[PDB]
């Protein structure tokens, strides 16, 4: 469980770019594992191997030869087939479980006021939940205990690139009183929901 | 659990220049890349490189497999070359911008084909480098790529920034101001 | 409890517009009642009577006379003072309670797909909760049971003008599977939460 | 409960034309208006006019009080008149638009000063009237007004609509298409 396996790129029979993509799709953990390898010439995928299909298939004319060849080379076709177990099943249950899957990053809740306005009609409160991993997170805006859903707007997920995401949730308010605005956040890395408060 | 997709074996290779790359990612995040000219595995998360191992040879084989395949495909295609695409960048803080508070600025360049780019930061209009970091060419479904850069800064001063994006399926470098 | 009272507009001492505004602000029902009357000439309020202040006060020069006069006319100043009880306390506890406050309009949940796209990057589901009264409503987007908060965006309240509101909540999804998208709605007029379903 | 604000006694009056209005609202919704030229209380929600009563005289008194006050204020102001404002309209369905499904289209005109307006609907560019309804001049904090109109329709055909907004602090009528 400490060795990360790759997906072997086959050899064809004897500004230019090529790409080889080893891709493994895990449905409900390792319950359903799917292997897809793609050979690209510039931006055109020409041949592909899919677990679901079991063999190499040409995606375009440029791939017709590699498919007919590799499928006939027992060593190749049979090495690729088992690659779903050798590399995926292995990499998932092994490496990934002791690393990516165990990573938990507690987000950082902060309510700020739109850089300079709460003007031109209806004040906008912004909650900034940043630096969390993994992506499953639940962020809700509350008003004095009551959950606020109207006037609320959330951005899509922002992938920072360093194994951390962030998300901003806006709330346009027409306020009043000793009101409290609680930004409820719920992340798997947290024991109990972190919350930030703000008042009129 | 949830959907998870591993990217294991990803190899790129370009002809004039014998420029290639090899990486591994999980759920869109770069696990590591293998330094080819010096034959070593560079983990994006060091702590990760201390609990799991990936022998470089593996990456090295695929690079060779692709060098091989390129020469064969290029011919097969009767030498059709890569058509150029224009990248789009986006600059944004990794954290809440606080006056005087150290932060890291991020530039998100997408639609990168080929994996050839010079993305450059400057308050000036002449560079400044420390905290300047880059990711490998991250792979896109459409077989285009995307790269991210960072800048480590604290916000009051000279405050004008710019991410300069030089790519030839492109013209003004792309000065994306923030 | 079946007679609606007005706020009496005073008489000054002996394209042109004037407006007289009788306004009553109820904090937590009739716990704290506040009476504000305003006399407007075109768009300029010139005089005002406020419960909190207890007497007429000129807001602009045009109002200096009416304030000094009305405040000195015992009949006027004392009729206005009690107007918070005669008209507001009365109108709230009486008319309004058997009419506006008892009105309950059950909303109409409907998920549609953006008129023609789910294109140009990330499909957008729209939940349309319309024709409800009163305005307090809780509308949440769910994914297979899990409450979805990211990528969600709600409009502000839309006042139809016929004593009914509406609200639309968007969700930009990058979908997969036998997923269910449940639009949870919670309105005071409802016994138990109405819900609409949609699947991939 | 929650915040509630009653608007009880609201009176408007304009000089050339002796045009006036009187209304009552609760939480921004029009309870009723009193037909002045015919001296009768018109409930927006009929069911409401059957459980609560408001003698018109009350409204009538305030109108007189304002007629009175206008003549006095106009003089006091040395006859300064109303400066004109340009209204902004918005057209939108009261319900989910379904092909062939009867609906009511709403036009929201705001920033109306003075309470003088001709808001007009047309697929044509010439009117069509049935289901055409209007609210009284609803009051705005800034002492401007807003009016809403409706149209009762079923969506496939001639499908172009327009809300024409004629007001002299204004020029093109405001053709707001939907
Ligand atoms: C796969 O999913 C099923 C149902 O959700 C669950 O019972 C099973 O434990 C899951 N397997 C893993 C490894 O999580
Ligand atoms: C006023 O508010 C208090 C506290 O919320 C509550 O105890 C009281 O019953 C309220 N009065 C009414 C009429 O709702």
């Amino acid at each position: 469980r400490g060795i990360s396996q790759a997906v072997h790129a086959a050899h064809a029979e004897i500004h230019f770019v090529v790409q080889f993509k080893g891709e493994c799709y895990y449905t409900n953990g390792t319950q359903r594992i799917r292997l897809v390898t793609r050979y690209i010439y510039n931006r055109e995928e020409y041949v592909r191997y899919d677990s679901d299909v079991g063999e190499y298939r040409a995606v375009t004319e440029l791939g017709r030869p590699d498919a007919e060849y590799w499928n006939s080379q027992p060593e190749i076709l049979d090495r690729t087939r088992a690659e779903v177990d050798t590399a995926c099943r292995h990499n998932y249950e092994g490496p990934e479980t002791s690393t990516s899957l165990r990573r938990l990053e507690q987000p950082n809740v902060a309510i700020s006021l739109s850089r300079t306005e709460a003007l031109n009609h209806h004040n906008t409160l912004v909650c900034s939940v940043t630096d969390f991993y993994p992506a499953k997170i639940k962020v809700r805006w509350f008003r004095n205990g009551q959950e606020e859903t109207v006037g609320v707007s959330s951005t899509q997920l922002i992938r920072n690139g360093d194994w951390t995401f962030q998300v901003l949730v806006m709330l346009e308010m027409t306020p009043h009183q000793g009101e409290v605005y609680t930004c409820h956040v719920e992340h798997p890395s947290l024991k109990s929901p972190i919350t930030v408060e703000w008042s009129s | 659990e949830a959907d998870h997709v591993g990217f294991y074996g990803t190899t790129v290779y370009q002809s004039p220049g014998d420029i290639g790359q090899y990486t591994h990612e999980f759920d869109g995040d770069e696990l590591f890349y293998v330094d080819l000219d010096k034959k070593k595995t560079v983990w994006r998360l060091p702590e990760f490189g201390q609990l799991i191992l990936f022998e470089p040879q593996g990456g090295l084989q695929n690079i060779a497999a692709e060098k091989h395949n390129l020469g064969i495909l290029t011919k097969r295609s009767n030498f059709t070359p890569a058509t150029n695409e224009a990248p789009q960048a986006t600059v944004f803080p990794k954290s809440p911008v606080l006056l005087g508070q150290p932060n890291t600025l991020i530039c998100f360049v997408d639609n990168i084909f080929p994996p050839v780019i010079n993305i450059t930061w400057l308050r000036n209009s002449k560079s400044v480098t420390d905290g300047v970091y880059e990711t490998s060419f991250l792979v896109n479904r459409d077989h285009s790529f995307h790269k991210l850069s960072y800048l480590t800064f604290i916000p009051s001063d000279d405050d004008i920034y710019d991410c300069k994006v030089e790519h030839w399926g492109l013209e003004e470098p792309v000065l994306k101001h923030w």
